[PDB]
């Protein structure tokens, strides 16, 4: 009976936890996601994984899902997993509305989330959560946001942020390309449009493959754009025609 | 081979009590003395660096005014221990109007004892020393994770408790008194410590009928033990 | 029971999830099946042989309903298909007593996906080892989605599971195509179908439901009859 | 057919043993029983709880 | 235990106090770029350096590829970056 | 009565393409006004409303109660909501309590999002649902509203005499009964625009 | 194949098997029975027999034909415990059904309702799947007689003239060489049928204090299970 | 190895190993029989005294279950209790409940869906335990049934569970259950229980008879072994 | 050894393991003989002490009005199942009104020790009971058992090397049923001397004596009052 | 539901999950912390910043209370559960008696959830220690230092983390009680004391203070370099 108990909670002899590395392991798997440092605006970037010529696309976002007026988030790794932590995340803020009539901020969102995966890795004798996603939003106090989550349930503040493996070389391209506060939404998209170039490895960066989530504030709208493949490919091509411009000096 | 956490030895006793008994072992010794006139008590408080500072730490807590206690090993295991039996002590008092007799506190405690499992986790790994006055005399008691109470005229533990206890029968008599045995304890501890015996190390905890209370504080220690 | 409640399900050293890839061979040794979305509605066919001469095919049926818009088959195993399909049917019936208005196909995936990816983790459980199509016709676009044991969940125009996916994925990649009428789909499904059978195929070999946009009708062998005469 | 479905195979050469029960008659033109027997005893299987979704 | 920045300065200048590449070397800037990995890649990414000015057979460096072929073992170190938190 | 603890009234008259609900805003506790500043009627998504009327807290708290399930339910699905989902969730929401009462009588008004064409149902505290064509009433004043919108309700309304219908109606209706009053607010919407107007009323 | 426990609980091989389940198809293989249900026009068989080892044994006890209402009757194979076990789960949620519904339950409904507990067994890792096998009969409004089977899988399941146990793996394989023809079924035919496809089996010949016969009849529709006298009669029916 | 630790597992012939484990069990411990006859239902228990061990009259293994029923408990001894505690309750639910005294029947199924039902889970173990029930009532006569380890619950004219078990059920097809009266059968069971089970492997023994039926009227009750002394007084004339 | 892990799993052969490792929990216990007259019945312990300064920790201890039990091996669940032996007492003596006889007490201690001997995760009670007290028909001396088989005896001892009081008492079986409680009481712990090694006494602070009678109540005698019937033995032989 | 014990006694005695899980403890970012008689001061080292990115979110020096500073070592993850619980706890010591929240109350109750966090079924114990300092009422300064144990130990200076030998050891050369007979030197005897700690380039440390009536401040980055430079030149003035 409790010999065929598989021990996911326990501490291993060397320093760390076994399980949790496991855990950053399938993230490290499947995802490429990305925030750029932007005023006046934050965007978000999507890989396609299945970019088959057979699915249908009718259902106006693969990897992004839209959680109040304000904010929004970006599944990476096992998806269906991050299908219930939408659920729930949608009604911790939802919730939170109706206690105060007022919009959640984003901090508290983020915590009342990853005390739930947390209180996975604490206790239980359970598989963990297998989803490190990131956030976006607005808020009357701080203004723009963006947030990193782990299946440990630490969470960190960025301006320009790694999901998931292959973003590291996209965290070094983004120090190699360091600004502070320029946007300005063509240079943070020109950007952008850069480091989904130059890491993802199919070459020309077809329009189908990538997508951009972005979020203008607006009085009192507060716009979540997703902009669809026609705003994508003269993208494309400012960024291919800059590729071109900045080859000559050779 | 992590078996039933409840397993019985091929001995064979519980296997977790057992390996719980040597828990006793790494930690810190203590001396209780049994006299006719109250119960004197000694622990080392075993400071482990001059970062620390040496009067927070606690080895003796008093349970009620008249029942003394000392504790042993994990010391955190100890303190559930302490402030549940206090709460058995004041619920006796509150049903019965009377002072809960020393030798019942530790029924109250050894009942739980032995609760581990995992429907209805880890046994104790405390080893404690309770003293007190009540009708019956200055009563000196002793009880063990395993719950196997026993009175105990003059009791050592810890890491100390074989020399302690060999050394000990040697020294001890029937009529003992008290300024005797107080200054017949730190001979033991000044042989049993690694550090020099000094005012920051150990501490005695006496409770008579008619010394009380006649509790613990310093400068009195300073006389003790100048008077070696 | 006892209260065990660990989750046999745990992560490799690589990171792959271990139970729901073997789930996926079990999805793999099952019969082959393929539906098609075309313009007016969506056709599900299935194929299913009776292992003897013995056997009834008036039994057990493979096309089942959840409404009267929506269809629902698998490839996989049938013992772990009809509890997920009896527990589609009490849950879209909840949507239709709170909200009173016949459920979208886009809403059952949803909450059928999180009763099967709740189920992938919770208290000492295998997964279930069901690849789902499910088909509908709301609000004037028909649907057809695929579920999986992973709990995830597709959009495809026209795709096929079961054994020799890849050979009826690559035969739908080019022979289905943009825009086709109700009984176009029948054809090239039947066809699909036809790829990887046994020497003959009657009315008790394949079974084929459609939706209509005006509602659903699972057909009957007469016409299952009439359809493959007319080889495909 | 039936021989078919409960072949190994255990291919070649049980052909030749369905042969090989011919001469175990005491017939002059193999009965029918003599094939079905042959084929039926190598190798058995085991069915069906499982692979029914066929 | 992993070196630190008095150790990483102390292993690369001691293991190029034989050999070093168009001399110049500087390890300031070295150890504060690259936060942080074993002093082990310290020597490879020293080895493609005059591995590449190599092209021109012994002396030159070019900023946009020096920093270019960094980016190749700067990403590789940034792949794994997180743990964790490590901690 | 217990419905003339605050007074109040929802109005919602159906016209041709348009429809305009009314509802009055005086918040008081049985003989004594409090302000003039109270809501009852809710934005519910865009192009639509809902009145509500009767004890203010079940007023405030279903109002609440049903944003609530509201957002999440466009949050689950991309499009907007048909009213007569509405009023069913509506019909739900106030049956779960069926032996404890919620003590309001909600007013659903608003367009089809997918066509214009105009809707109109009120329900009762227990939740049983009414669908007319003409008009919805609901407050302690009722019989008032059904004497005046019985008489001055045409079958083909354009906006202006629809605004003036029920201008008429609610300012003789309210100034009838004692307990409300206090001001008048009429949102006229029709396809294009939405459109807020507060009356002339009398003070008293 | 084998990766972990999969020898042990019911989780997949890599191969995608689950051999628990398969290991309880050879749990009916120590009863040492053969039981054939024959559908016939309007009519169906079940035949049975039984193994007296010992003269103080009853053969008023051991008989498998258990009767599940007054429309439905079953007979048992595997392991007796489970078998049994089984049972009143089907008469109880039978009665349930009569509680319920307030008409009687057809013979289709009840192997779904059993194939579904059965799966319930099989599906939580920590509960033994039950190694018995179900055989039902029993009569529904203009569809005639129905047969039905549950394996310890969890299929409902039913033909015209089925068969598992010990044997049976050549008696479906005669069933196909006497189904498939020209006959029609009349009711001597159907008990005709159903002892010699099993004495073909067994090759016996025996005794009619062995076989127990159970059948249904639409005149009667009530489940009936034969006297020893008629029986006989059946058998010395068939010696011309 | 791995297949015979939990009960829940199959072992990949076919079979449950923690059952065949309890079969055996009860193998070690010493012969009880019991026989009908024609009027009543007839037990005996042979018991086990060395030298010293205990008073006339300990731990008896016959057991009174309801006013007509009784126990005839071997192998472990302490789960035996806790069954006759349970059939104790369950007719107490009966009596209570329908009003009428329990026929045997029922009490055997709910005695032994208990006893499978305690070898299903690894929660528990399966039992250890086999016991004999006899009864008797004027419009149901002598029934005797018989319950294993696994759960198999049926009916004999006579049984024997023991250590030596066919050697004390060899004889009893020698008598005759239709025609003898249970006033000769008390002293017919205890020949062989002293012929059986001889000396050299324990030196002493002696006898427990519970005997209920017509005669006593309906209550079971243990005979009084010093009034007619029967057994012995043929047993010591039966050696030769 | 695999199937030595629990109380679920059975052996191979038969004898289910955990039950024999808390049989050995009983005999490491120390020694305890009782035995009974027609009129009486006495149970005689034997105390052991830790070191010579603790005092020697007790047996024989109070039930109820007429029950009394000696104990051998742990010691919690010795006041686990006391303090089920008294709530069970006072049960029926608060509702029915009339002392428990014994016969139908231990039933109750055989359905109490059962359940944690079957379920898993749950270990038997290592217990050593020696039951004594009336009903209307007389004295009764009982014994218990981690696998909760309950021996009717006329006498029985338990725990260290006890068995060699067994051999001291078939021999006067015969002569243990009339005499009254003076030599009765001697003749118990004459079985204790041959518990000992045949170098050491036999002291008095160590041996305890609880007697249960007709017009005596349950009674527990400590080294003053064993001191007037420590008197008058015999020597141990050469 | 979860049925199991996790922390079982090894047979030499030790506990592995708490004898084992500071090691968790061992590879965090180090803290230290004195105090003064006047004013207390902590501060976290070792931490690794990112240097172009977001800062606030990564402070890992909080408060319970006014009354009551947070620092600790280890994964921050499980150490947020054990803030927020404190938090709640030492806020109904504020309904209940009137005075605010005595620091050895808290920390007992730190101590006494994570004992019995490791004492119950199926939970894995904390791997963080935790300092808690706080000038409390009627104005004495004292601290504390947590354990996954649960021993609550008043040290008067501190050092957790990696390296907590290196540190402890250095600050027995501090103790002369000339430090600290000035706040000033208080703080540049952290900052001093953290020279032997990780890199300490001005980037990585983070300090704060409080002065026994003030909320806690947070010191930006203006006077660290000055006591870096005051140390420095002190430094200078050594030779």
């Amino acid at each position: 009976s409790r010999r065929y108990d598989s021990r996911t909670t326990i501490f291993s002899p060397e320093g760390r936890l076994y399980q949790v590395e496991y855990a950053m392991e399938a993230i490290g798997h499947a995802g490429t996601c990305l925030g750029i440092l932007a005023n006046d605006g934050v965007l978000l970037a999507a890989e396609r994984r299945n970019i088959h010529k057979l699915l249908d696309e009718v259902f106006f976002s693969e990897k992004i899902y839209k959680l109040n007026e304000d904010m929004a988030c970006s599944v990476a790794g096992i998806t269906s997993d991050a299908n219930v932590l939408t659920n729930e995340l949608r009604l911790i803020a939802q919730r939170y509305l109706l206690q105060y009539q007022e919009p959640i901020p984003c901090e508290q969102l983020v915590t009342a989330l990853c005390d739930i995966k947390q209180a996975y890795t604490q206790f239980g004798g359970k598989r963990p959560f297998g989803v490190s996603l990131l956030y976006i939003g607005w808020d009357k106090h701080y203004g723009f946001q963006l947030y990193q989550s782990d299946p440990s349930g630490n969470y960190g503040g960025w301006k320009a942020t790694c999901i998931g493996n292959n973003s590291a070389a996209a965290v070094s391209m983004l120090k190699q390309d360091y600004k502070e506060g320029e946007m300005t939404l063509k240079s943070a998209l020109a950007l952008a449009i850069k480091v989904l170039n130059k890491t993802m490895d199919v070459s020309k960066l077809s329009a189908e493959k990538v997508e951009i989530a972005t979020l203008t504030r607006e009085n009192g709208k507060t716009v979540i754009r997703v902009l669809k493949q026609k705003e994508v490919e003269q993208l494309i091509k400012k960024h291919e025609e800059e590729e071109a411009k900045a080859e000559r000096e050779k | 081979y992590d078996r039933g956490v409840n397993t019985f030895s091929p001995e064979g006793r519980l296997f977790q009590v057992e390996y719980a008994i040597e828990a006793i072992k790494l930690g810190s010794t203590a001396i209780g003395i049994q006299t006719s006139e109250g119960v004197c008590l000694a622990v080392e408080k075993r400071i482990t660096s001059p970062l620390m500072e040496p009067s927070s730490i606690e080895k003796i807590v008093e349970i009620d005014a008249h029942i003394g206690c000392a504790m042993s090993g994990l010391i955190a295991d100890a303190k559930t221990l302490i402030d549940k039996a206090r709460v058995e002590t004041q619920n006796h008092w509150f049903t019965y109007n009377e002072t809960m007799t020393v030798e019942s506190v530790t029924q109250a405690v050894s009942n739980l004892a032995l609760q581990f499992g995992e429907e209805d986790s880890r046994p104790f790994g405390v080893a404690l020393l309770f003293g007190g006055v009540d009708e019956k005399g200055p009563q000196l008691f002793h009880m063990d994770p395993s719950g196997t109470f026993v009175q105990c005229d003059a009791r050592a533990i810890g890491s100390a408790s074989e020399g302690a206890q060999s050394s000990l029968q040697e020294v001890y008599h029937k009529s003992m008194t008290l300024k005797e045995a107080i200054k017949s304890s730190l001979i033991i501890l000044k042989q049993v410590m690694e550090e020099k015996l000094n005012a920051t190390n150990i501490e005695l905890a006496t409770v008579q009928p008619g010394q009380n209370f006649h509790m613990f504080t310093k400068e009195e220690l300073e006389e003790v033990i100048k008077d070696i | 029971e006892r209260g065990y409640s660990f989750s046999l399900t745990t992560f490799s050293p690589s990171g792959k999830l271990v139970q729901i890839e073997y789930a996926l061979a079990a999805v793999a040794g099952g019969a082959p099946s393929v539906g098609i979305k075309a313009a007016n509605g969506v056709v599900l066919a299935t194929e299913k042989k009776q292992k003897s001469i013995l056997y009834d095919e008036r039994s057990v049926h493979k096309v089942e309903p959840i409404t009267k818009h929506i269809g629902l088959v698998y490839s996989g195993m049938g013992p772990d298909y009809r509890v997920l399909v009896h527990r589609a049917r009490k849950l879209a019936q909840q949507y239709y007593l709170v909200y009173q208005e016949p459920i979208p196909t886009a809403q059952l995936v949803q909450r059928v996906a999180s009763v099967m990816q709740e189920y992938t983790q919770s208290g000492g459980v295998r997964p279930f080892g069901v690849s789902l199509l499910i088909c509908g016709w709301n609000e004037g676009r028909p649907y057809l989605f695929q579920s999986d044991p992973s709990g995830a969940y597709f959009a495809w125009k026209a795709t096929a599971m079961g054994k020799n996916y890849v050979n009826g994925k690559t035969f739908l990649e080019k022979r289905y195509n943009e825009d086709l009428e109700l009984e176009d789909a029948i054809h090239t499904a039947i066809l699909t179908l036809k790829e990887s059978f046994e020497g003959q195929m009657t009315e008790d070999n394949i079974e084929v439901g459609i939706c209509n946009e005006a509602g659903f009708r699972r057909l009957t062998p007469t016409e299952v009859k009439d359809y493959l005469a007319a080889i495909a | 057919a039936r021989p078919d479905k409960i072949s190994g195979a255990d291919i070649n050469s049980i052909c030749q043993e369905s042969g090989m029960l011919a001469v175990r008659e005491n017939r002059y033109i193999v009965l029918a029983k003599d094939f079905e027997k042959a084929y039926k005893t190598v190798i058995k299987k085991d069915e069906q709880e499982h692979e029914f979704y066929k | 235990p992993l070196p630190d920045e008095k150790t990483k300065k102390r292993i690369f200048q001691i293991h190029t106090s034989r050999m070093t590449l168009a001399d110049d070397v500087t390890l300031d800037d070295l150890i504060m770029a690259k936060d942080d990995l074993s002093g082990a890649d310290i020597k490879a990414i020293c080895t493609e350096a005059g591995l590449m000015a190599l092209r021109e057979r012994r002396m030159k460096v070019t900023n946009e590829d020096f920093k270019k072929s960094k980016e190749n073992v700067l990403y590789k170190k940034q792949e794994g970056t997180p743990e964790g938190l490590y901690l | 009565s217990i419905m003339s603890y605050n007074g109040g009234a929802v109005m919602a008259m159906k016209g041709k393409n348009c429809v305009a609900i009314a509802a009055d805003r005086r918040f008081g506790i049985q003989a004594q006004m409090v302000t003039t500043d109270f809501q009852k009627i809710f934005p519910m998504g865009d192009r639509l409303y809902i009145g509500l009327a009767g004890l203010a807290t079940d007023v405030q708290t279903v109002a609440q109660r049903l944003k609530f399930r509201l957002n999440l339910y466009e949050l689950k699905e991309g499009r907007q909501i048909k009213p007569y989902t509405l009023m069913s969730m509506v019909a739900n929401l106030l049956y779960e309590k069926r032996f404890g009462p919620y003590y309001t009588e909600p007013v659903i008004a608003g367009l089809d999002p997918k066509t214009f064409k105009p809707f109109i149902c009120s329900l009762d505290l227990i939740g049983c649902p009414m669908v007319t064509d003409d008009f919805v009433v609901s407050g302690t004043c009722a019989e008032q509203m059904y004497g005046m919108c019985e008489s001055l309700w045409e079958p083909n309304m354009d906006p202006d005499h629809l605004f003036e219908t029920i201008s008429q109606a609610m300012l003789n209706a309210v100034d009838r009964d004692a307990v409300s009053g206090m001001g008048v607010i009429v949102h006229i919407i029709e396809k294009d625009k939405i459109t807020t107007r507060t009356l002339k009323a009398r003070m008293d | 194949s084998s990766a972990g426990f999969d020898r042990h609980i019911t989780i997949f091989s890599p191969e995608g098997r689950l051999y628990q389940v398969e290991y309880a198809f050879k749990a009916i293989n120590q009863g040492g029975l053969t039981s054939v249900a024959v559908r016939g026009k309007d009519c169906a068989v079940i035949v049975t027999q039984k193994k007296v080892p010992d003269k103080l044994l009853d053969s008023s006890t051991v008989t498998h034909l258990f009767k599940i209402t007054e429309n439905i009757g079953c007979v048992m194979t595997g392991m007796t415990a489970d078998s049994r076990s089984q049972v009143q789960r089907a008469r109880y949620e039978a009665a349930n059904w009569k509680y319920k519904y307030g008409y009687e339950i057809p013979v289709d409904m009840l192997c779904k309702r059993i194939a579904d507990i059965s799966q319930v067994y099989t599906q939580n890792a920590e509960m033994r799947p039950l190694g018995c096998c179900m055989i039902l009969i029993g009569i529904d409004e203009e569809q005639g007689p129905q047969v039905y089977k549950c394996d310890p899988a969890g299929y409902y399941c039913g033909f015209k003239a089925t068969a598992a146990g010990v044997k049976q793996t050549e008696s479906t394989s005669f069933l196909e060489k006497k189904v498939k023809k020209k006959f029609d079924w009349t009711f001597e035919q159907t008990v005709e049928t159903a002892i010699t496809c099993l004495s073909t089996v067994l090759s016996i010949d025996f005794k009619p204090s062995e076989i127990e016969v159970g059948v249904v009849t639409v005149e009667n529709p009530k489940f009936r299970i034969l006297t020893e006298a008629e029986i006989d009669a059946h058998l010395v029916a068939l010696a011309e | 190895t791995g297949y015979d630790l939990s009960a829940s597992t199959f072992s990949p012939d076919g079979r449950v190993f923690q059952v065949e484990y309890a079969m055996k069990a009860v193998e070690n411990s010493s012969t009880a029989i019991g026989i009908r006859c024609k009027d009543g239902v007839v037990f005996g228990v042979e018991k086990l005294v060395l030298s010293k061990l205990y008073e006339e009259g300990s731990n008896k293994r016959l057991f009174n279950v309801d006013r007509h029923v009784g126990m005839a408990v071997a192998g472990l001894l302490a789960d035996a209790r806790s069954l006759a505690d349970i059939a104790r309750e369950e007719a107490s639910n009966f009596r209570s409940n329908f009003g009428y005294n329990i026929p045997l029947k029922h009490l055997a199924d709910r005695v032994a869906m208990y006893v499978h039902a305690y070898t299903l889970y690894s929660a528990v173990r399966p039992f250890g335990c086999s016991f004999m029930l006899g009864s008797y009532s004027v419009n149901d006569g002598a029934q005797l049934y018989m319950i294993d380890p696994s759960g198999v619950s049926y009916g004999y004219w006579g049984c024997a569970i023991g250590k030596a078990r066919q050697a004390a059920k060899t004889e009893i097809e020698k008598l005759q259950m239709k025609e003898m009266t249970c006033r000769d059968i008390v002293k017919e069971v205890a020949k062989i229980i002293y012929i059986v089970h001889d000396e050299v492997k324990d030196k002493a023994f002696e006898l427990e008879l519970s005997w209920v039926g017509e005669l006593t009227n309906g209550r079971h009750e243990i005979v009084p072994k010093d009034i007619r002394e029967e057994a012995e007084k043929y047993a010591k004339e039966s050696l030769k | 050894n695999q199937y030595d892990n629990d109380v679920t799993v059975w052996s191979p052969q038969g004898r289910i393991h955990q039950i024999e490792y808390a049989m050995e929990a009983v005999k490491q216990g120390s020694a305890t003989v009782g035995l009974k007259s027609k009129t009486h019945a006495v149970l005689v312990a034997l105390k052991r002490a830790q070191s010579e300064l603790a005092a020697h920790q007790k047996k024989i201890l109070h039930v109820d009005n007429h029950i009394g039990i000696s104990i051998a091996g742990l010691t919690a669940d010795a006041r686990l199942l006391c303090n089920f032996m008294r709530q069970e007492c006072l049960d029926s003596r608060f509702v029915f009104d009339r002392p428990l006889p014994v016969s139908r007490l231990v039933s109750l201690i055989g359905s109490k020790t059962q359940i944690p001997t079957q379920r898993y995760g749950r270990r038997p009670y290592g217990v050593g009971l020696l039951i004594a007290g009336y009903d209307d028909m007389g004295p009764h001396i009982f014994q218990t058992c981690p696998s909760a088989n309950y021996f009717d005896c006329r006498a029985m001892s338990i725990g260290a090397r006890s068995q060699s009081a067994r051999t001291y008492l078939e021999r006067h079986m015969s002569e243990f049923m009339e005499c009254n409680l003076n030599e009765l009481v001697k003749h118990g712990l004459r079985a204790l001397r041959e518990t000992l090694p045949a170098e050491q006494d036999l002291t008095t602070k160590n041996v305890s004596i609880g007697i249960v009678g007709k017009d005596l109540e349950f009674t527990i005698y400590d080294d003053d009052d064993v001191s007037p019937f420590l008197e008058g033995l015999e020597e141990r032989p050469q | 539901s979860y049925d199991r014990a996790i922390t079982v006694f090894s047979p030499d005695g030790h506990l592995f999950q708490v004898e084992y899980a500071q090691e968790a403890v061992k590879k965090g970012s180090t803290a230290v912390g004195v105090r003064g008689r006047d004013i207390v001061v902590l501060g976290v080292e070792k931490k690794s910043v990112a240097k172009l990115q977001d800062e606030r979110t990564v402070r890992k020096i909080c408060a319970l209370d006014d009354n009551v500073c947070m620092a600790f070592a280890g994964l921050t993850a499980d150490a947020r559960i054990v803030i927020n619980r404190a938090r709640v706890e030492c806020q109904s010591h504020r309904l209940t008696v009137e005075d605010p929240v005595t620091v050895e109350y808290i920390t007992r109750y730190i101590a006494s959830l994570k004992q019995r966090y490791t004492q119950s079924n199926g939970r894995r114990p904390f791997g963080i220690s935790a300092l808690i300092v706080g000038f409390d009422f009627d104005g004495t300064p004292r601290l504390y230092q947590t354990d996954p144990s649960g021993t609550y130990h008043a040290w008067k200076a501190n050092a957790i983390g990696r390296g907590a030998k290196s540190v402890r050891e250095f600050l027995e050369k501090n103790y002369t009680d000339e430090a600290i007979e000035t706040d000033d030197l208080t703080i540049k005897l952290v900052i001093k004391a953290l020279l032997e700690v990780v890199q300490s380039g001005g980037k990585n440390i983070e300090l704060a203070v409080m002065r026994r009536d003030q909320s806690l401040k947070i010191l930006n980055p203006e006077e660290i370099e000055k006591y870096v430079a005051e140390i420095e030149k002190e430094k200078e003035e050594n030779e």
